[PDB]
Parts: structure tokens; C-alpha cells; sequence
């Protein structure tokens, strides 16, 4: 059975709506339009105006209503049409949601989910290409996940809805239509993927390559290519950005002695920076036979013209090149 | 022998998009009069004590007081049910008490001790209680939150309403207008409440000061915020309106706060001190209720002096609990970051410092 | 022999807090009629061509077309001076043309080429020109920007005004309300203009706005609702709004009732939330160009023959510009890093790994 | 003689207002109130309503109005009462200001300054304590600075006002009242500190200690204590967050072989992560005899109670401890 990332997320939301009438979905065009990228297709027809709510274009406002609905015990899924637009609402995400259970001394939980596509699209230019993983990962009181394939997406959405604290689910527009095979245990309405756990997507012994979201597939094509020359990459899909699963990255590095991180976001203070600093401060530092190095988006607002954009996002080539510098081959 | 109840006149409200407002006349039973009087006094004394402990530096960071505005928190509470919901900004000590927190847990939160309602974790601006959502430090942010709580009331189908408070300075926050629009579109039972005390720190800032009309398409009424019975009737009327399914409404409360006018221009601050003294002597909320209860033979002058004495005692017991109580211990720094999760570690100031976090 | 001008009756505007509105008759000279007609037809063929380039994959990402709304951008331009300032959102092609850019530069931008107005750096949504500030992709963000441009007008004291445009979906942005209050407080010469084409993506005005009287949303700010399919109405209401701001009375709201023939953008077919027959009635009774055509023919300002010739000229011209834009080379990779900062010495920007460096010059 | 950080910022604004009539100041309480924290004291009396503009509490709105005024050729200083409140307006800083020169192909510059206090203060709890250096530092199109002492403060607001691009100036509330010795050249109207250059505040040979804002002074206290046991710290004051002066940090580490970073903000994806990523990627990596490590804010929303807050911000003892671990003594 092949299922696209978009359908995986949709199945996840459907199952959770069915399981718990406190769950509802709100955002721009989620209802009668069937979703801006069709993620919420069919949901309004099935659950009605009460559960699936089309909002005005008032991000701060509806993100805040959603947070308020969660404080009162409901369990909203608040969609941002892309994460670029959550900047107008980021006050509500951080100060009304992330910090509250703490400020209240554990009296006030906020079981809200924020979801939407994140990072780079194709030709949408600087205001619509921004990756927010490091921004949100920075904040205590949040959990932040960034799924890659269909399993990841369905299991993390469901974990997110089930969690009782604010969770930011950073999806990816270019992944929505990619089909994957979907083992019968993902098809289950009980399929959960725990937050805070990375997955090894490909065993290897020469180098550890860590990524999240769409570039994970690029690390897999790079590993397939390097493999024909005898170089075996252990490719790690982070899944969770906060709290990240560093332990799995450490065990891999003690085996391979080499680390390259790969991410689509801007480089400075980005996700790879944090993995490198951790690797350097943790028990695996000494096992490192070469500097940990970072593959990232180029450090520019995203340009429009095709050839500029291609050179603004990491490509398979760039991953391979960093891998070869690192293994000194 | 005392009168069992009496009738009083209350300012007519100015209306926006309403043909009738709340009555201009109302009935106070002596029992209610006594309860409202104790409550306003308790808040007055609590805030005077906090001001004292703040100036002694025992309370830190912020300490916004609401003395002068007691008719608001006590009147609003008089017009709603324990099962209704209330959210406001940072000047929340009165509301925290009228929603059922003790003076103990409030002052001990203020002095940062383990016995605070938030365990010393929140301080002045962040206190929570049953159906009271704070206590919110980002001006304007509570208005959408309240609209959401109202959405939850509509969704639960239990006929409860949400009172959502913001001050005059907050009234030009964009998110208030986003909320007004969604509230009206979805017919949320949200009562939008502007506490108008004439200052937003220190019409320099608002093109219109007709706060009750700012919802435009949402109806609104302007209420005398210094008269506890007047607030009570308006609130009764406003909650009736929401429960009946007609969607949101605005209530502007015209009130005044005695504290937080630390202007540094000497002309302006001199004038502001005169004004404080005029308002206090002509429209003090508690004094207004007292004059009425004595004058209609609802209670005796000495009967209220007795109440003052019990209240001074409650507050004194609470102050000394709040100054003797231990601070929360260090090993609880990382507690309550997440709800319902298993224990985990949190990093301190360097990697060798680890705090356990439990839910 | 043609008449040199004629008088037309124009729809009376609805008023919010105004004792009198724009006049309900106005004078059109033949020269202006010819000019307005050509400009509207140019915008129309420009957008039809952009559609076709998009379907061919020559234009990527976002592409929002303004056909059906030509009376707005041409009407607005005709009631202001070149020294006035205008800002809008992303449905900006007509504005960028009416505001001075050529069709070559506009199409070359959309096809991502080096001859584009930003050399391919911005694409559909981000074009600038002299006194034209985009071309802004974040809904509502442009309104406080317009309120600030207006602040600069008052600050420099030259009597210029600023037209600040937003759509009906954007009318529910909190920041629009923050700008109202500030502009009224400082009496900013800002004309707030709500382009009401009845939808905000796929969401009908009734379903996202509790009150669909956009011209009254500014409350204490006065406003006027205007027929946005009639270019002479837009011209007059603008002329009135500009004069109102230029006289120091502060800001004013102007709602243009108009219609978009295309979906929200190229991926949206624009038929799931409204009927094909609704589009057809609007094209048929209210097309901005045909309403203009009829006025000049029935009042002898110009002949049917003459306006066909314009049509044919313009269509060949868009064909030439399009060939230019499709054949024009992409910007060179070397320039990836250019124009990060204004007026700085050159520096280096990191590419997708540390071994990749791009020169950045101002 | 002595001048407070506050009065130094105030001198720079004054001078810049005087020098260029296109420069102006807006935000909450900047004029008649004399500044929320009295930094603008006397500006309004001296310059009037036209140049010193009190705004309503409408952050996204006045922020965008400032950006607009900038696009039209004025040179606004836009004050956030604290940076926590800049979250409401952060879309204007990033998407309207930072990216616009690039998106316009170099046609539209945006000479705007965002300033005000950032990070931890005393007792103000979690919604009022956030540090934003790593958030803003992440964004291409922005310059971001972070002054510690009076000379930093005055030189850097002056350079910022002189720059033609958006500059975020992250000030610090607790430093406002601190007096410093003020050399006659800082008193000059021509005094400028270049954005992009760090400063060695103390020469040393055993370890390099890098910080920004308030903790710089704690690094110096730590250094004096360690000096008494024959341990000589080279303390570096960053001054600029973006673009950070990494060459200066490199040459120091090649001399001292050890690196500790110290910041007040949250640890994950923070300023120290970037500095360590860079150090490991760069030429100084081979000169490191011990892993570089980070001293930071504790990873929690800021607690209110004193003893908790005291242990949520780096103290001299946590700096000295991390140094001693790093040198193994
Ligand atoms: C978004 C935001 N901006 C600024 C502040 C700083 N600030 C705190 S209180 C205040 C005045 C607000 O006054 P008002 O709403 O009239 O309430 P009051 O104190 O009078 O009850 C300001 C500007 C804040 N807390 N949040
Ligand atoms: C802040 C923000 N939220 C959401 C979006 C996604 N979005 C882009 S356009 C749009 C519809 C806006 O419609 P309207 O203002 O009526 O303008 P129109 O296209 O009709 O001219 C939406 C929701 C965005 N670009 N920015
Ligand atoms: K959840
Ligand atoms: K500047
Ligand atoms: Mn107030
Ligand atoms: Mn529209």
C-alpha cells in the first residue's frame, strides 16, 4: 500500500478527531476549501462546522483563540498556512502557550498543536521560504517535531494530538505528494511515534549523517551513491527537534568517528549548530576523527530565479562533497 | 433592627447598538451588602499590604495594584457564576481573590514563596485558579485567549460565558480587533471588557476614547466602574445577553486606580496627585457602598468597623505567613515544564548542572 | 470628426462620516480616454500572457493575476501624481505597470531572468519602483508600511500622499487597526484602500467578516465605497480622497468593489467556492474595459475601429515582450549573494556547505 | 569621568538626532514620560513632537510604520519597551525589513534601528525575561548587536543609526544603571564602534572566554578570581551577534587552546552553539586541547522566585567551574 505524506497526516487527524470529540481543527481554508495544500481534504464534509473551522486571516487572533480553547480543556489543531505566517502569532505560541504550565506551577496545561508546512518550497521567494526549526526548538515548554516520510507524519501528528502540551509540527510542502509504502502497523489507528526519538534510516560504518524533514531523502540518495564507492553512511532522521535524541547521534558517532549534519534552514544558530556543540560537549567528542561539519541552506533570503534557488538549498552533491571532505577522500 | 434590603439608583449606561440597557434602579439585600463590603475591603487591605511589602523590597519585579477598582472585580463576580470564566491582564490580585484564592496564597506568591498559589514560580503577573486564566503579562494577548475560552463554552454546550478584560492602553492592540471579528462571526459568548482608568502607564494614544463602541458591529455599554451595584447590574445584563445566544458584547468600565502614577514631569505629577485625591474622596468604591448601607439602614457604622477589624487581621495573618514561608527549594527549578509526562533532565547554567523535571 | 470631451454620470458613492462625497458627473477628454483604454488593455494582455507562461512552467511559485481589476490600478493612477506613493500586496502586476515599470521588466521578472526588474531575485510578489513599494507577500503587513510612508510625507512637508492597498481577506488583520488609530492620531495623509473582490483566497466575505462594509471598518476614519469596475468612478473617488488628505484632514478609507476573473493564484481554479456563471455575469455586465469602450463609442470620443487597433497593437506588443522574457538568460550564479546589505564593503556569504562562498556586494 | 550605560545610549541618540534631521525616535513612552527606563530622557523637550514620537501600545503597527518611514528615506529608531514585546512585531523586522533589500534587487534599502532591553532582569518572570540574540542573529538581511558597557552602548547605537540596513540593538536593563569610566574619545560626537568587530577586554594565555552583554562583566570577575591562582583568561566581548567576529575568536583560541562561551540566553540553538560550531568547522579546531563548552541560561522559562532566578542565569561560579573543567584543574 502506497500512501502520500499528505494522506498520512490526513489519516492521522481523522483518526484523532474520531477518537476524541474535544479535538477540532481551525485555520485558513481548512474546511470548505479542503485545505490549502489539501491536507485536511474531506474533513469538514465528515465532521461539520463545529470541528473543522475556516478562519479569517487573523493569525495572532486565531492562534490565541486556539490556545484559549486548549486552556479551557479542548484540544485544537491550529494550522498555519505556512510557518512563515506564524511569525504574526509567535507571541501566542511562546508566551501564552509554551510558558504557561511552568508559570502556573503545573496548574494550567496547554494541549494545543500547531502545524503547517515549513521551510523551502519551489519558487516562492524570500518571504515564503523560511525554516523555523531552530527558532521553535530554542523554547522551553514547547515540543517541536519535523517529520520526513509518511510514517513519520502520521505517527508524529497523532503523538502531537495526544500530548498535553504545546507541540509544533513542522511539515514540508514538497513532501506532501511523495508516496511511501506504509506498513500495516502504520495503517493502524493506534500508530504512535514517540516524541524525542530519532530513527536510523540507513545503517553504515564510515560516517554519521543527521538530518530532518525533506533533506533526509537527499541524505539517502547521497548514501546510495557513496555506497557504490565502498562508503557506508549511517543516515539518521531526527524526527524530533525539541527535545532531540542526541543519545542516538552519540552512539552512531562512536561507531563511525565522523559526523555531518544536514538541514534546509539558514546556517547560523541553526539546528546543526546545536548538534555540533552537543557532540563537542558530550561523551562522543573524543571518538571524532575529523571535525563535525554542517550542510545547510545558503545564508541569504531565498532568491526567486531557478538557478539561484537551486544553489540556495542543500543538494545531494553538497552532501556528498561535505562527506568526502570529512572522510578525506 | 435593620432593613432587609433597599432600592438604589445607578447611572444609566450609554449604549451602542442596543435599544435597552440594564435597569437604572436595583435592589441590595443587607446580606449581599455585607458580603460585597467584606470583599472590597479584603482587596483594599491586601493591596495596601502588597504595596508595603513591595516598597520593602520583599516583593520583586512587578506589583501592579488595583486599589480604587474594587467595584470592578467584586461587581463582576457578583454578576456571574462560579462556573463562568474570567481572564484579565497583570493587575489581577483582586480577581485572583474574587475567584476564590486566599490572601495567603496570593501574598505568598507575591513574596516568591513555596506557599504561593503558583509555588513562587509566577509572581505578581501570573496567577491562576478555577476558571480564572490569569494574569497575563503581554498586553492584548489575553483577549484572543478569552475569545477561545468563550469558544470552548459554546462548544461544550453548557451555557457558561467568558469575561475577557483589557485596559484602555491595551485597547489599540490589533489582536483585540481580530478577536472582535471572530467572536461576532461565530457568535461567541464572550463579554469584552475594557477597564478604563484613564491611564495606560504614564487620548495621547487613542483617536477615540469611546471604548464601548470600538467593537463597531459588536454592541456595547458604558458602565460606572466606581459603583459596585452598577457593575453588578451591567454584568448581569451582559451575561444574560451572551447566555441567550446573541453573541459577544462590550462593557466599558469607567474606573480609576490609585497606584502606578510615577510621572516624572513635576507639573503633570502634581496634577495627577490632586486628581487621585479628588477621585478618592468623591468616588471611592468602598466608601460609596458604606455610605449607602448606613444611609438605607442596611448595616451599622460600627458593624462595618468590625468587619474592617476582622479583615485587617486576615491580612496581617497572611503577611506574616508570606514573609516567614520558605522559598521553593532549588531542586524544584525544573518542575512543571510539561504536563502528564515522565521525569526528565533539564540543563542548568552549564552542562554539569542537572535539574530533574517532573510534571 | 470626434468630440473632444464629454460629461458622464458616475455612480454616487456611499459615505461614512462624510457630509458630501465625490461628484457624480465628470469630464473625460478623448486623449485620456484613449490613454486609459490602452493602459487597461495592456494590463489585461500582460496578465493573460502571464497565465499562459505560468501553464508552460516558465513562471514558477506564486503568480496572482489582476484581470477584472484593471479599473482600480489605472483609475487610482489617474487620480494621483507620479510624486504620490502607493503600496499594495502581491496581486501587483497592474500597479507595477501603471506605476512606471515596462512590460519587459515585469515579464522578465516573472520568468526569473536577468533583465527582470529585480534581476530575478523576487518574482511575482516583490516588485518595486519609484514611489511604488511592492509587492508585499505577507497579508496586512503592507498597511503599517503605507502608514509609515505617509508619515514620511507629512514629515518632509511636500504634500505628497500615500495610497495604502489591502484586500478584503486582509481587512481582518489586527495590524490594519493599529495603523488606523495611529494615522488618525497623527493625521497621516494615508488613503487606506480596501480592494474588495468578494473573496480572500477561497473564503467569501460573508464567511470571514462579521461586517462586510469595508469602508466603515475604520470607525472614526471617514470612508467611501466606490464602484471599482468603473474607471471614471475610481478616478473621481481617488481625486477626492487625495485632495482630502492633501488638505491636512488626515487619513481616509476607500473601498473599491471589484472582481477577479482568475482564481486566487494559478493553482486555484477559482470555481470550488463560486459559480462559473457568477464570473460570466460580472465579465458580461461589468468588464472595466468594455464599460470604457461603450462610453467612448456612445459619446463619440472614439470609434470601434480605433479601439480594435489599439487591441491589436497591444497584443503584438505583449507578444514581443514575452519573447524577450522567455529568451533572456537567467541571472548568473555569481550574483546569488548580491544586495544583502546596502552601502557596505564587499563580504562573503556561505553557501550550502562551508567550502561554498558567494561574493556579496551592495 | 563616569557615565552610565543609559546616559551613553542617550548621548548617542542625541548626537545622531542633531547630526541628521531625518533621524527620529518612536515607541511607547519615549517622549513625555522620558523613557520607560529613562534612556530617552530629555530628547522630547529638546526635539519636539515631530522627532520624538510616543506611540500607542501597538507593536506590530508602529514597527511597520517605522519600517515604512525607512523605506521612504527617513532613519527611524524604533524602541521596543522590551524585546519580549518585539515578538508581536517580529514579522515586520524579518519579512518587511531584513529581506527587502535583497528581494528588490538592491532598489529598496531599509535604514531602521530596533532597540531596547533584552534578556533577564530581576523578578519579572517568564514572559519578560527572554533573550533574543540567537533568534535575530539567525536572519540574513539583519545586523544584530549587543552592547555590554557604556562605550559599547554609545558607539554601537551611533554605528547602527549610521548603517543603511536594519540593525537590532539588544540592550540590557540591569546594565542601564551601571557607571563606567568614559575615555575622552567616547565623549566625541564622532565616536563609532564598527559592527562586526569583537573586543578583547582582557589579554590572557590559558583560555579564551567569549561572551556578550551583561555576562561579559561576570567573565571579567571570574577572570580576576582565577588570576589569583595563576590562570590567565583572555576575555572577549562579542559586541556583534550578526555578523559575529569569529576571526578574533579564532586567533585567541590558537593562542590559548581552550574555549568557553558564556551567554544569558537559553542553551539550545543559542549563541554559544554557533560559536562552537564555527570553532569546530574552522582553522582553530586543531589547536583545541579540550572541547569548547557552553555556559548559558538554565533551560526553563524564567521562574519568579529569587533563589530559582539566581540559579537560572549564569553566575561567576558557573563560569569559573566550566573553566576549571576545561583546563582540568
Ligand atoms: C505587548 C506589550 N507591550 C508593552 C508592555 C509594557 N506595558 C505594561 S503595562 C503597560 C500599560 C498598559 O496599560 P493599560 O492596558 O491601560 O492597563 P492598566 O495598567 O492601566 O490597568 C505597558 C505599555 C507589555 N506588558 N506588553
Ligand atoms: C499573514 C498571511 N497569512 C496568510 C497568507 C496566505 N494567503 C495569501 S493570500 C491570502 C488571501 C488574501 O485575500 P485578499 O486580502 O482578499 O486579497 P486578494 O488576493 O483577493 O487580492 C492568504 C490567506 C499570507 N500570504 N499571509
Ligand atoms: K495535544
Ligand atoms: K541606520
Ligand atoms: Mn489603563
Ligand atoms: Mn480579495
Amino acid at each position: 500500500l502506497q500512501v502520500t505524506v499528505r494522506d498520512a497526516i490526513n489519516q492521522g487527524m481523522d483518526e484523532e478527531l474520531e477518537r476524541d470529540e474535544k479535538v477540532f481543527l481551525l485555520g485558513e481554508e481548512v474546511a470548505q476549501y479542503d485545505g490549502a495544500y489539501k491536507v485536511s481534504r474531506g474533513l469538514w464534509k465528515k465532521y461539520g462546522d463545529k470541528r473543522i473551522i475556516d478562519t479569517p486571516i487573523s493569525e495572532m487572533g486565531f492562534a490565541g483563540i486556539a490556545v484559549g480553547a486548549a486552556m479551557a480543556g479542548l484540544r485544537p489543531i491550529c494550522e498555519f498556512m505556512t510557518f512563515n505566517f506564524s511569525m504574526q502569532a509567535i507571541d501566542q505560541v511562546i508566551n501564552s502557550a509554551a510558558k504557561t504550565y511552568y508559570m502556573s506551577g503545573g496548574l494550567q496545561p496547554v494541549p494545543i498543536v500547531f502545524r503547517g508546512p515549513n521551510g523551502a518550497s519551489a519558487g516562492v521567494a524570500a518571504q515564503h521560504s523560511q525554516c523555523f526549526a531552530a527558532w521553535y526548538g530554542h523554547c522551553p515548554g514547547l515540543k517541536v517535531v519535523s517529520p520526513w516520510n509518511s510514517e513519520d507524519a502520521k505517527g508524529l501528528i497523532k503523538s502531537a494530538i495526544r500530548d498535553n502540551n504545546p507541540v509544533v509540527v513542522l511539515e514540508n510542502e514538497l513532501m506532501y505528494g511523495v508516496p511511501f509504502e506504509f506498513p500495516p502497523e502504520a495503517q493502524s489507528k493506534d500508530f504512535l511515534i514517540p516524541i524525542g526519538k530519532a530513527k536510523i534510516e540507513r545503517q553504515g560504518t564510515h560516517i554519521t549523517v543527521v538530518s530532518h524533514s525533506r533533506p533526509v531523502g537527499h541524505c539517502l540518495e547521497a548514501a546510495a551513491v557513496l555506497s557504490k564507492e565502498g562508503v557506508e553512511c549511517e543516515v539518521i532522521n531526527m524526527r524530533t527537534i525539541r527535545p532531540m535524541d542526541m543519545e542516538t547521534i552519540e552512539a552512531s558517532v562512536m561507531k563511525t568517528n565522523h559526523l555531518v549534519t544536514v538541514e534546509g534552514g539558514w546556517p547560523q544558530f541553526g539546528v546543526g549548530a546545536e548538534i555540533c556543540a552537543r557532540i563537542m560537549e558530550g561523551p562522543a567528542f573524543n571518538f571524532l576523527d575529523a571535525p563535525a561539519v554542517r550542510v545547510t541552506g545558503a545564508d541569504v533570503p531565498m532568491p526567486y530565479a531557478k538557478i539561484l534557488e537551486d544553489n540556495s538549498i542543500p543538494q545531494v552533491k553538497d552532501i556528498i562533497f561535505a562527506i568526502k571532505k570529512t572522510l578525506n577522500i | 433592627m435593620f432593613a432587609n434590603d433597599a432600592t438604589f439608583e445607578i447611572k444609566k449606561c450609554d449604549l451602542h447598538r442596543l435599544e435597552e440597557g440594564p435597569p437604572v434602579t436595583t435592589v441590595l439585600t443587607r446580606e449581599d451588602g455585607l458580603k460585597y463590603y467584606r470583599m472590597m475591603q479584603t482587596v483594599r487591605r491586601m493591596e495596601l499590604k502588597a504595596d508595603q511589602l513591595y516598597k520593602q523590597k520583599i516583593i520583586r519585579g512587578f506589583c501592579h495594584l488595583c486599589d480604587g477598582q474594587e467595584a470592578c472585580c467584586v461587581g463582576l463576580e457578583a454578576g456571574i457564576n462560579p462556573t463562568d470564566h474570567l481572564i484579565t491582564a497583570y493587575r489581577a490580585h483582586g480577581f485572583t481573590f474574587t475567584r476564590g484564592l486566599s490572601v495567603r496564597e496570593i501574598l505568598a506568591e507575591l513574596t516568591g514563596r513555596k506557599g504561593g498559589c503558583a509555588k513562587g514560580k509566577g509572581g505578581s503577573m501570573h496567577m491562576y485558579a478555577k476558571n480564572f486564566y490569569g494574569g497575563n503579562g503581554i498586553v492584548g494577548a489575553q483577549v484572543p485567549l478569552g475569545a477561545g475560552i468563550a469558544l470552548a463554552c459554546k462548544y461544550n454546550g453548557k451555557d457558561e460565558v467568558c469575561l475577557t478584560l483589557y485596559g484602555d492602553g491595551a485597547a489599540n492592540q490589533g489582536q483585540i480587533f481580530e478577536a472582535y471579528n471572530m467572536a461576532a462571526l461565530w457568535k461567541l459568548p464572550c463579554i469584552f471588557i475594557c477597564e478604563n482608568n484613564r491611564y495606560g502607564m504614564g487620548e495621547r494614544a487613542a483617536a477615540s476614547t469611546d471604548y464601548y463602541k470600538r467593537g463597531d458591529f459588536i454592541p456595547g455599554l458604558r458602565v460606572d466602574g466606581m459603583d459596585i451595584l452598577c457593575v453588578r447590574e451591567a454584568t448581569r445584563f451582559a451575561a444574560a445577553y451572551c447566555r441567550s445566544g446573541k453573541g459577544p458584547i462590550l462593557m466599558e468600565l469607567q474606573t480609576y486606580r490609585y497606584h502606578g502614577h510615577s510621572m516624572s514631569d513635576p507639573g503633570v505629577a502634581y496634577r495627577t496627585r490632586e486628581e487621585i485625591q479628588e477621585v478618592r474622596s468623591k468616588s471611592d468604591p468602598i466608601m460609596l457602598l458604606k455610605d449607602r448601607m448606613v444611609n438605607s439602614n442596611l448595616a451599622s457604622v460600627e458593624e462595618l468597623k468590625e468587619i474592617d477589624v476582622e479583615v485587617r487581621k486576615e491580612i496581617e495573618d497572611a503577611a506574616q505567613f508570606a514573609t516567614a514561608d520558605p522559598e521553593p527549594p532549588l531542586e524544584e527549578l525544573g518542575y512543571h515544564i510539561y504536563s502528564s509526562d515522565p521525569p526528565f533532565e533539564v540543563r542548568g547554567a552549564n552542562q554539569w548542572i542537572k535539574f530533574k523535571s517532573v510534571s
